[PDB]
């Protein structure tokens, strides 16, 4: 996922009007967000911290 | 000359991009700038080695 987002940002698919959605296993631990993740990754996951 | 001919005739030309890739264009500028042109006709203009 990191490689694909980094290669897609170059192509020009990560502007103000492009929404990416990814499953839990793409963001399955939190607090270890890489450099290439844009702002606006709508990703579902198991209960973050309330549980 | 190309820009004058295109914007003056009757046929109707949709010139998409004009790219001026300068420097030695080793890996950075070439790759970051050539990825936008995805039309069907390309009009190159350079020396032999370039």
């Amino acid at each position: 996922a990191v490689l694909i987002l980094s290669e897609a940002r170059s192509l020009g698919l990560t502007g103000y009007d492009f929404f990416w959605i990814v499953p839990s296993l793409v963001s399955g631990n939190t607090e270890l967000i890489p450099k290439e993740f844009p702002s606006g990754l709508i990703s579902v996951s198991y209960d973050d911290w309330d549980y | 000359f190309v820009k004058t001919t295109v914007d003056n005739s009757f046929v109707g030309w949709d010139m998409q991009n004009v790219i001026t890739l300068d420097t030695s264009f080793e890996d950075a500028k070439t790759q970051v700038q050539l990825k936008k042109i995805h039309s069907s006709v390309i009009l190159l203009y350079c020396s032999k080695d370039e």
